[PDB]
C-alpha cells in the first residue's frame, strides 16, 4: 500500500 | 446538500495531510478552520459570500518537520481554545491559536505521530498514536504522561488512529498491522491514574510521575479490513473504520445481540452491520470526519471527490449516498471537517489546495 498517487 | 463556493491553495505545494474546524469557537464568533501541512499549521476564518481569510501561521523551526495532524482543545481554566499539532519529529506542540505562540510541548514516542484526539468531556486529556507502534495518554493541564498503550500484544506495526467512544470510557485504536484494538480507560487502574496525573505537581514533590503501561487491549481483530486501517470512529457501540480498499465497515465486537461493555479480551467474532463502498481510494491516510451530532460522514478520495453519507436512517447499511465534485479539484483529499453548525465542509488536498462546501 502507497501513500501517495 | 453542498455546493462548492471557494477554493484556495498554500504557497508550499506540499500536502495537506489534516484540517479541522474549532468547535469549541465562542457564539456569535467567525468560524474557525486549522490546516496542517509542511511544517507549518495555519487558521484561517470563514465568511460570507464564500470568502476564506487568512490569519496567521505557525512554522516549526525544524525545516523537516511535517506536520501530519492537529486538534483543537480549550484551556479549561480559561475558556481560551489551544490547537494541539504533531507529525514526522514526534513532538506534539501546544499552540495558543490567537497569536500562534507554541505554549509548551510534548516528547516521548520513538517515532513520528499519526494522530491525536482530544478526549470528549475532559478537555485536557489527549491521546496520540505513533509510528512507534503505542498510543500514549497525555494529561495537558499536569504536562504528565497518563499512559503508554502497548507491547507485543498492542499493535505490531505504526498505529494510525484512535477514538475515544461518547463518554470516553474507552478508545478503539487501528493501524498497519491491520487490527482494530480496545483499550478500556475507565477501568480501576486507569481512572486512578487519572486521578493521580491530576494531583501531581513536580514543584510540590520529589517523585516523577509514574506512567501506566498498559500492554493487553480489552479486544483486538483483523477480520474486517485485509489492509492497512487508518481511520476509526465509534457510532455509539458501533465502531466505523476503513482501509484503503475502497470501503468504510460499520461493526461491533462480538455476535449481533452482545453488549458492548460485557466483551472480554478473548472474545473471538466481530458483527459487520454494513459497508459503505465507493471508489479511488487506494492509497492509505485518507481519513474520513463526521459532524458534532454524527448524523453524516464524509470522505475524499484520491482524485478529488467528497462522498457524503447521511446517517439518519434506521440502521446503518440504509445510509444514504451523496457525492460533491468540481471540475477543478483533482488532488487527493487527505481529510474533511464540518463546522460545528454543520453548514461548512471543507476538504483539504494533497497539492496544497483547500476547498469551501456550503450547506
Amino acid at each position: 500500500a502507497r501513500k501517495s498517487a | 446538500s453542498f455546493k462548492c463556493v471557494n477554493s484556495l491553495k498554500e504557497d508550499h505545494n506540499q500536502p495537506l495531510f489534516g484540517v479541522q474546524f474549532n468547535w469549541h469557537s465562542k457564539e456569535g464568533d467567525p468560524l474557525v478552520f486549522a490546516t496542517v501541512g509542511s511544517n507549518r499549521v495555519t487558521l484561517y476564518e470563514c465568511h460570507s459570500q464564500g470568502e476564506i481569510r487568512l490569519l496567521q501561521s505557525y512554522v516549526d523551526a525544524d525545516a523537516d518537520e511535517n506536520f501530519y495532524t492537529c486538534a483543537w482543545t480549550y484551556d479549561s481554566n480559561t475558556s481560551h481554545p489551544l490547537l494541539a499539532v504533531a507529525g514526522s519529529r514526534g513532538i506534539i506542540r501546544i499552540i495558543n491559536p490567537i497569536t500562534m505562540q507554541c505554549i509548551k510541548h510534548y516528547v516521548g514516542h520513538g517515532n513520528a505521530i499519526n494522530e491525536l484526539k482530544f478526549h470528549p468531556r475532559d478537555p485536557n486529556l489527549l491521546l496520540s498514536v505513533s509510528k512507534d507502534h503505542a498510543l500514549r495518554l497525555w494529561n495537558i493541564q499536569t504536562d504528565t504522561l497518563v499512559a503508554i498503550f502497548g507491547g507485543v500484544e498492542g499493535h505490531r506495526d505504526e498505529v494510525l488512529s484512535a477514538d475515544y467512544d461518547l463518554l470516553g470510557e474507552k478508545i478503539m485504536s487501528c493501524g498497519m498491522d491491520h487490527s482494530l484494538k480496545l483499550w478500556r480507560i475507565n477501568s480501576k487502574r486507569m481512572m486512578n491514574a487519572i486521578k493521580e496525573s491530576y494531583d501531581y505537581n513536580p514543584n510540590k514533590t520529589n517523585r516523577p510521575f509514574i506512567s501506566q503501561k498498559i500492554h493487553f487491549p480489552d479486544f483486538s481483530t483483523r477480520d474486517i479490513h485485509r489492509n492497512y486501517v487508518d481511520c476509526v470512529r465509534w457510532l455509539g457501540d458501533l465502531i466505523l473504520s476503513k482501509s484503503c480498499e475502497n470501503a468504510i465497515v460499520c461493526w461491533k465486537p462480538g455476535k449481533m445481540e452482545d453488549d458492548i461493555d460485557k466483551i472480554k479480551p478473548s472474545e473471538s467474532n466481530v458483527t459487520i452491520l454494513g459497508r459503505f463502498d465507493y471508489s479511488q481510494c487506494d492509497i492509505w491516510y485518507m481519513r474520513f470526519s463526521m459532524d458534532f451530532w454524527q448524523k453524516m460522514l464524509a470522505l475524499g478520495n484520491q482524485v478529488g471527490k467528497l462522498y457524503v453519507w447521511d446517517l439518519e436512517v434506521e440502521d446503518p447499511h440504509k445510509a444514504k449516498c451523496t457525492t460533491l465534485t468540481h471540475h477543478k479539484c483533482g488532488a487527493a483529499i487527505r481529510q474533511t471537517s464540518f463546522s460545528r453548525d454543520s453548514s461548512i465542509l471543507i476538504a483539504v488536498c494533497d497539492d496544497a489546495s483547500i476547498w469551501r462546501w456550503d450547506r
